This record gives structure tokens, C-alpha cells and sequence, in this order.
């Protein structure tokens, strides 16, 4: 406690900066996505009102891009790192097994209630790789969940609605199987509106092959690949707030800089998530004119 | 128990490459560098554990392309044949560890398939747009050759001479031309050094194999950019895992518990003159 309390007066602004650069050393760039990760972590607020409707408080981020970009790498990460994290594939899971059926049982003659795949993760995170593989009709049972975090189910002699209220990550490939740069968008996504409105956030991730970036890719890469684990004998076949400064992981040049261990960090991502913002009214006309701005901008789009 | 002095007498000589290679189809004129190609599959690399559960694939995947005629089945049977196990289809479960060929391309197991051009016969002007198979499934493929109907006069006359002799003489004699493994023999050796062991690379060679990858990958880049369009076939890191696993079979075939730069060195220019030529 006393440490993270430290921590968040001496770095005041630098936390944001610093939790997004430390958050996947193994993987270089995207400093954009790291950034959607640690907000995704961090999460929103729920806000029940007076008459009892209810305000979406997750996050939907849709990941596009060509082959090779560590996208799956992400995904096994966050599901490492979140507390409820379900992996669930394009056909691996059918609308069946995301929600909840229900089941006569022969013993008593009764109607039960089985949970899906998204009823369980409730206050989590669901993974969905090769998201464009999977059909229409489990986006269309999906959308519910994406709107309003619930599902309601009526089998007769039974009705009930149960709360899914999740996050969501989606990782898809372009219909072409590599993005197309003439094309526009909207030909190589090749999804509906609906969809794309209710995903809160879009990345779109290019494999341009510059030459100081294909270096550096393949350096870091090298370097991973080399690093072998401390107090192990070579050739075998088989907590402070900075992580402690490795000559292969880290290189001469980061020494300046150090990256925050994962026990530290997942405490103070739960702290964080403990903690209860308020909106101010100085912030409120300035978002408001952005967002006009942002609507008025379709004369300003240019090319 | 004896067959086992036999198996390490056979592989201990210097020429066992070339024996295996002139044992691959001697019947099938030309395509030695097929022959190896196919008994290095045979042979095949071999599969290493993580502790984070990831697995690595120890099994090599061939693509073959060209105009018909070209005796690309012919191959196939031989390899189903000569494999321990071995599954011919026309376009898994049951095969652990064995071949799988696959014809008209248009679970532990080595693919080899066999597809034709899009038009029927390969275009030599147009280049690209003659494959049909989109560049995901193609990158999974470790190599990818094209055959080509080189019309020569005198070619012509040397197959049919070859074919009318191998015609002829079949019910006369059916013997070795020089020092060839008989197919049960062949069949038996295979399985042992499949069994026995299975070797890995040096540091060396991992240099050098470095290397040769970046200078290859720049030079697809260039080759890429200057032609100011998508190459079919990239290159990834997918392809210095392939020529890893042909350095360890190469290794493998000659029993030795670390691979030589000689191995990398083959590897390397097979790799190349296979998917540098179809690419």
C-alpha cells in the first residue's frame, strides 16, 4: 500500500505513460493497442439510474490487420494476465455454447438453466480470435450481450434473464486475407454497420516493412529468442515496483528506463478498479465540442 | 537385433545421401533434386516440446505445381509405398506420423500435394496470378517447386529411349543399377533412424542461417517493392523454421547427434532453388 501510494505521487502522470510501455515487453510497437489493453483493464463505470435503466460501462475493441502482427500474442496475454478471461474461438463455440440453455431433466421433469460461455465471464474478459470465421446469427446472439450486457431466455414453463456484463476482444482477418491499401475500408472489413457501431473501438494494423522497422523487429525478436532464464545451466533440455534490468530483455540502451513488474501491476490495476471517478463540468463542453466537431468533420474528411 | 549393424554400416558410409536419392524412383527420369527433396520428407525433422505447452511442428510440407504429364502421381504412389505409413488421397486421423499426399489441391502428419495450373498449362509471361491458393495456406507449405515442359528435341528422343527400355527389360531383370536399397530394406532403415534419434543445430550454423534469412528477406522486400506488387509466396519466419527442420533431417540421415554447416549449407540451396524460383 505504501508503495503504490509512492508510486502514484512521485509518477503523476507518468503512470498512464508507463503501464502502457510495460505492459508486453515481449512484444514491440503498438503503442496504441497497449493503451486500449490498460483501458480495457482499467474498465469503465456502471451507472444504474432512478428508473432502473442500465448504461453499458464495457468496452469493445475489433482488431484488424494482416498475418504476423501479434495479435494472438496479445490475446493469450490478456487472457494470462485478466482474472476471468474465457477463450472462446469462431467455430469452436456455436450460439448454444455462448448462451445459456436450458435442459429438461429426466430425473424430476423439470427445466434448468446451463450457463454459456459469456454468462460465466461475468465482470471479465471474453477472447474471440478468427472473429470474421465466425457466422452472423452468434454476432447477432453477441449483440445483445454488446448493448446491454444481458440475456433474457423463455422456454415454456420457464423465463429468466441473466446479466453478461463483459468485455469483449475480437481479433478477425481481412476478406482478401491481406489488407488492401487502395481499397477502402470499408471493402476489406466487409462488416455490417450495426456491428461496427456497437464495437466501441477499431484498429486497423499494417505489416509495412520499413527498413529501421524491420530491424528493429528482428532485433528485438533475436534477443528474445536468446534470453535463456537465470540460475539454469546452459544446453538443458526442459517484489519490488521496477523489474530488475536484463542486458537481453531490456538492452544497454533502455537502461534509462525500467518496466513494472507483473504482481505490482496487477495490484494497482485492481486499486484502480476499485476506484470511483467523477466527472467534471469543465471536461463536459470540451468533449461535447469535440464530439460536434468529430460530426461536422465529414465536409473536413479530405481524402 | 543383426539388422541393426546392417542399419549402422549403412549410414556410416560417406555417400548415403547420394545412394538414398538414386533409391527414391530410380524407374523416373531427371528430378534429382525431387528425389531429395522427397527423401528428406521421408526422413523428416523432428518435433521439440516448450514448457509453456507450445509445440513445434516437426513435419516438412511440399507443394508441387506443373503442366500434366509431368509424372507427379507417379511420386506419390512411390512415396505411399515406400513410407511406413502412408495415406493417398485424391483431394488424416488415421495417419500418425506418416505421409499424406494430396492430388488436385484445386493428427502428425507430412503433406505432400500435388495441384495443376489455373489455365491447364503454365504461363511463363504472365508470372504471377497462375496459383490459385491464397498466400495463407500457401506460407504453411516449407517448400514449392514448379515443373515446367522443357520441349527439347533431342530430351524427347532420350525419354522415349528410356521408357521403351524400361518397357522392355522389366520382365528380363529387375536388379539394382548401382548399389540400390531394396524397398523393404529402404522401408526398414527409414523406420530405425525415425525411431533411434533425432539431432539439432549448432551455434554456428544458427549464425549463419541468421544471416542468410536477413539477406533473403531483404532481398524479397526489394524484389517486392521495385515490381510494385504482392509476391504470392512471402517470407516469414515460417521459412527459417522449414530450413531448420531440412538441416535436421539432413543431420538425421547421417545419425549424427549435432548438425554440420554442410547440412545448412544443402538445406540453403535446396530452400532456395525452390522457393526462390517459384516465388
Amino acid at each position: 500500500i505504501a508503495k503504490i501510494k509512492k508510486f502514484s505521487k512521485t509518477r503523476s502522470k507518468d503512470i498512464f505513460d508507463q503501464l502502457a510501455k510495460s505492459l508486453a515487453p515481449s512484444i514491440h510497437g503498438h503503442d496504441y493497442v497497449k493503451k486500449a489493453i490498460l483501458c480495457l483493464l482499467l474498465g469503465g463505470v456502471e451507472r444504474d439510474l432512478e428508473n432502473g435503466s442500465h448504461i453499458r460501462g464495457d468496452i469493445n475493441i475489433l482488431l484488424i490487420g494482416d498475418p504476423s502482427v501479434a495479435k494472438s500474442q496479445l490475446l493469450r496475454y490478456v487472457l494470462c494476465t485478466a482474472p476471468r478471461a474465457i477463450p472462446t474461438t469462431g467455430r469452436g463455440s456455436s450460439g448454444v455454447g455462448l448462451t445459456a440453455a436450458v435442459t429438461t431433466d429426466q430425473e424430476t421433469g423439470e427445466r434448468r438453466l446451463e450457463a454459456g460461455a459469456m454468462v460465466l465471464a461475468d465482470r471479465g474478459v471474453v477472447c474471440i480470435d478468427e472473429f470474421d470465421k465466425m457466422s452472423d446469427m452468434d454476432r447477432t446472439a453477441i449483440h445483445e450481450v454488446m448493448e446491454q450486457g444481458r440475456v433474457t431466455i423463455a422456454k415454456a414453463g420457464i423465463h429468466a434473464r441473466l446479466n453478461a456484463r463483459c468485455s469483449v476482444l475480437a481479433a478477425a482477418n481481412p476478406v482478401y486475407g491481406r489488407y488492401d491499401q487502395y481499397k477502402t475500408p470499408m471493402e476489406n472489413i466487409g462488416l455490417q454497420d450495426s456491428l461496427l457501431s456497437r464495437f466501441d473501438l477499431l484498429f486497423i494494423m499494417l505489416d509495412q516493412m520499413d527498413p529501421e522497422q524491420d530491424r528493429e523487429i528482428s532485433d528485438h525478436v533475436l534477443r528474445m529468442h536468446r534470453y535463456r532464464a537465470p540460475g539454469e545451466q546452459d544446453g538443458d533440455a526442459m517484489t519490488q515496483i521496477y523489474e530488475k534490468h536484463d542486458n537481453l530483455l531490456h538492452g544497454t540502451k533502455k537502461k534509462k528506463e525500467k518496466m513494472v513488474s507483473a504482481a505490482f501491476m496487477k495490484k494497482y490495476i485492481h486499486v484502480a478498479k476499485i476506484i470511483k471517478p467523477v466527472l467534471t463540468q469543465e471536461s463536459a463542453t470540451y468533449i461535447a465540442e469535440e464530439y460536434s466537431r468529430l460530426r461536422s468533420q465529414d465536409s473536413m474528411s479530405s481524402d | 537385433p543383426q539388422e541393426e549393424e546392417e542399419f549402422r554400416r549403412l549410414a556410416a558410409l560417406p555417400n548415403v545421401y547420394e545412394v538414398i536419392s538414386k533409391s527414391i524412383a530410380p524407374s523416373i527420369f531427371g528430378g534429382t533434386d525431387m528425389k531429395k527433396a522427397i527423401a528428406c520428407l521421408l526422413f523428416g525433422g523432428s518435433r521439440k516440446r516448450l514448457p509453456d505447452g507450445l509445440t513445434r511442428r516437426g513435419d516438412i510440407n511440399l507443394l508441387m505445381l506443373g503442366d500434366p504429364g509431368t509424372a507427379k502421381s507417379q511420386l506419390l504412389k512411390f512415396v505411399e509405398k515406400c513410407s511406413p505409413i502412408g495415406v493417398y488421397t485424391s483431394g488424416m486421423v488415421l495417419a500418425d506420423g506418416g505421409v499424406v499426399c494430396i492430388d488436385e489441391f484445386d493428427s502428425r502428419c507430412s503433406v505432400l500435394a500435388a495441384a495443376n495450373s489455373v489455365f491447364g498449362r503454365w504461363d511463363e509471361t504472365k508470372g504471377e496470378d497462375n496459383i490459385d491458393f491464397m498466400p495463407t495456406i500457401l506460407s504453411r507449405f516449407d517448400m514449392i517447386f514448379i515443373v515446367k515442359d522443357e520441349h527439347n528435341e533431342e530430351r524427347d528422343v532420350m525419354l522415349a529411349k528410356h521408357v521403351i527400355t524400361l518397357h522392355v527389360s522389366a520382365l528380363t531383370q529387375t536388379q539394382a543399377v548401382e548399389g540400390e536399397i531394396d524397398l523393404a530394406k529402404l522401408k526398414k532403415f527409414i523406420a530405425y533412424c525415425r525411431v533411434k534419434c533425432g539431432p539439432r543445430l549448432s551455434a554456428e550454423a544458427a549464425e549463419k542461417l541468421k544471416n542468410r534469412y536477413i539477406i533473403m528477406r531483404s532481398g524479397a522486400r526489394q524484389h517486392e517493392r521495385d515490381s510494385d506488387r504482392r509476391s504470392s509466396i512471402p517470407i516469414t519466419v515460417r521459412q527459417l523454421e522449414a530450413i531448420v527442420r531440412i538441416a535436421e533431417a539432413l543431420s538425421k540421415m547421417k545419425l549424427q547427434p549435432f548438425a554440420t554447416e554442410a547440412d545448412v549449407e544443402e538445406a540453403l540451396r535446396l530452400f532456395q532453388v525452390s522457393t526462390l524460383d517459384a516465388a
